[PDB]
């Protein structure tokens, strides 16, 4: 089984912390001073077949006019090589690797406003070209206080402007309402960590503060374990079913209308 | 008559720090734009003066896709201000002359990063020889310790190798050693109250602003209100006599 996640945000905004919690398994850090945005893809094996794809410096630059370019060239290499596929005579459609971008998770700045110039022409531009789930990255960084009016502000920007953003399948009756209290959740106040602790006495990743420990499990802390229950059978494969028959059937009507 | 210019990414809590540093809401009807107005936003220069204190922000600095001319603004309001004193010195009224030439800027590091951002260094590299710069490390209740160690250790070693001239501290004992020793100040900053005490509420802990052992807030504001008067000394016989030779070269 092959899946595909992107992670952009801007550099340091823990892309590769939030990789590692989701599967509990170590996947380096870039620097800012990248001329230009590029990817950089790993594949691993866990049954499952999972490829991870991360921007490196996106957001530094002075100039940020041409950060949504690689992203986007990068998902048309993707959509062009499947389809290279499908045109093959002699074709091997059950021993081929899926490269598509299956998800892409957005990293919001915890900027406690709403979106940054950045977050909406990128997300705009990708807005048919990858299933988009947008996360406040190090959510720790908004007290509950704030964390409502910020996901209100983030909605009332993406939907101002058109930004087609991934749903949760309702269409299934068997998980519409646990698909229906994640899509009133977004986006998720995510937090990550890449080191345990003792709490209670469970070990459970953490992050801890003279003033408190941070309980990335918890609920009550943070929308982890919202982002975590994307993993399951169902919803996995509709990400990779919706990639599939919309933003990959819209790449196929272009190169046919020329 | 003191002159402090507030400097950073949208964001970063400096409108509240600066509420913080003295109690005083000085943006009571200020709007955030959409990020769509921040596609094309511009540079703009809003001052606030309270009482001898005016406050410089820059709003729209690093909201804008493409920085055409992010520090220009920012720039040519300092050498205004030299211009400005100049021509007052120069002329007949000497006595009745306002100085409202920048004495201090705080720059807002960001904490979400590894480092700084090569638009810090453009800015701190525009400016070093033109006002005193005071690094900042903003919402430092998002750094552990260890993390907090990492960022001040790194800033500082990239402010060596890009030649960043920072504002210097001079040289009881005990106050100047541990100030220097912070720098730069990782801060804390909040108008709300919270068993009654100024911080921020989050469900596993509250952190406190004028708590040392959380963040430099105390640091920060003991080091201006003790070093207000060199900092002017500084910008009047080094920044603005700098300025005053490199105008002459036309
Ligand atoms: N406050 C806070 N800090 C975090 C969180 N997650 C990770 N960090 C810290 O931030 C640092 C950045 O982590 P990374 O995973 O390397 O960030 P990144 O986006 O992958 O960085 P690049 O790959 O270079 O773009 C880590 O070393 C952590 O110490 C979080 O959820 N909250
Ligand atoms: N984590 C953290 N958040 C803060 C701090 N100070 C302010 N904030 C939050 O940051 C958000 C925007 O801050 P603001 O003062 O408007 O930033 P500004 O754009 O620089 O003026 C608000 O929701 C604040 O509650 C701080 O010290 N730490
Ligand atoms: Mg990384």
């Amino acid at each position: 089984f092959c899946f595909n996640i992107l992670c952009v945000g801007e550099t340091g905004l823990g892309k590769s912390t939030l990789m590692d919690t989701l599967f509990n398994t170590k996947f380096e850090p870039a620097t800012h001073t990248q001329p230009g945005v590029q990817l950089q893809s790993n594949t691993y094996d866990l049954r499952l077949k999972l490829t991870i794809v991360s921007t490196v410096g996106f957001g530094d630059q002075i100039n940020k006019e041409d950060s949504y370019k690689p992203i986007v060239e990068f998902i048309d290499a993707q959509f062009e090589a499947y389809l290279q596929e499908e045109l093959k005579i002699r074709r091997v459609l059950h021993t081929y690797h899926d490269s598509r971008i299956h998800v892409c998770l957005y990293f919001i700045a915890p900027t406690g406003h709403s979106l940054k110039s950045l977050d909406l022409v990128t997300m705009k531009k990708l807005d048919s070209k990858v299933n988009i789930i947008p996360i406040i990255a190090k959510a720790d960084a908004i007290s509950k206080s704030e964390l409502t009016k910020f996901k209100i502000k983030i909605t009332s920007e993406l939907v101002s402007n058109g930004v087609q953003i991934y749903q949760f399948p309702t269409d299934d009756e068997s998980v519409a309402e646990i698909n229906g209290t994640m899509n009133a959740h977004l986006p998720f106040a995510v937090i990550g960590s890449t080191e345990e602790l003792k709490i209670g006495n469970k070990m459970m990743r953490a992050r801890q503060y003279p003033w408190g420990t941070v309980q990335v499990e918890n609920e009550a802390h943070c929308d982890f374990v919202k982002l975590r229950e994307m993993l399951i059978r169902v919803n996995m494969e509709d990400l990779r079913e919706q990639t599939h028959t919309r933003h990959y059937e819209l790449y196929r009507r272009c190169k046919l209308e020329e | 008559e003191f002159t402090l210019m507030v400097v950073g990414e949208s964001g970063l809590g400096k409108s509240t720090l600066i509420n913080s540093l003295f109690l005083t809401d000085l943006y009571p009807e200020r709007v955030i734009p959409g990020a769509a107005e921040k596609i094309e936003r511009t540079v703009q220069i809003e001052a606030s003066t309270v009482e001898r204190l005016t406050v410089v922000d820059t709003p729209g600095y690093g909201d804008a896709i493409n920085c055409r001319d992010c520090f220009k603004t920012i720039i040519s309001y300092i050498d205004e201000q030299f211009e400005r004193y100049l021509h007052d010195e120069s002329g007949l009224n000497r006595r009745h002359i306002i100085d409202n030439r920048v004495h201090c800027c705080f720059y807002f590091i960001s904490p979400f990063g590894h480092g700084l951002k090569p638009l810090d260094v453009a800015f701190m590299k525009a400016i070093h020889n033109k006002v005193n710069i005071v690094p900042v490390i903003a919402k430092a209740d998002t750094l552990t310790l260890k993390e907090r160690e990492r960022l001040k250790k790194r800033i500082l070693d990239e402010i060596e190798e890009h030649n960043i001239k920072i504002y210097h501290l001079p040289d009881f004992k005990e106050q100047t050693r541990l100030l220097k020793a912070s720098i730069p100040f990782s801060v804390v900053g909040s108008n709300q109250l919270i068993k009654k005490v100024r911080g921020r509420l989050y469900p596993w802990g509250v952190v406190e602003v004028e708590n040392p052992e959380h963040n430099d807030f105390l640091k920060l504001r003991t080091m201006l209100i003790t070093h207000m008067q060199d900092l002017q000394e500084v910008t009047q016989d080094l920044h603005y006599e700098n300025f005053r030779s490199e105008r002459l070269k036309r």
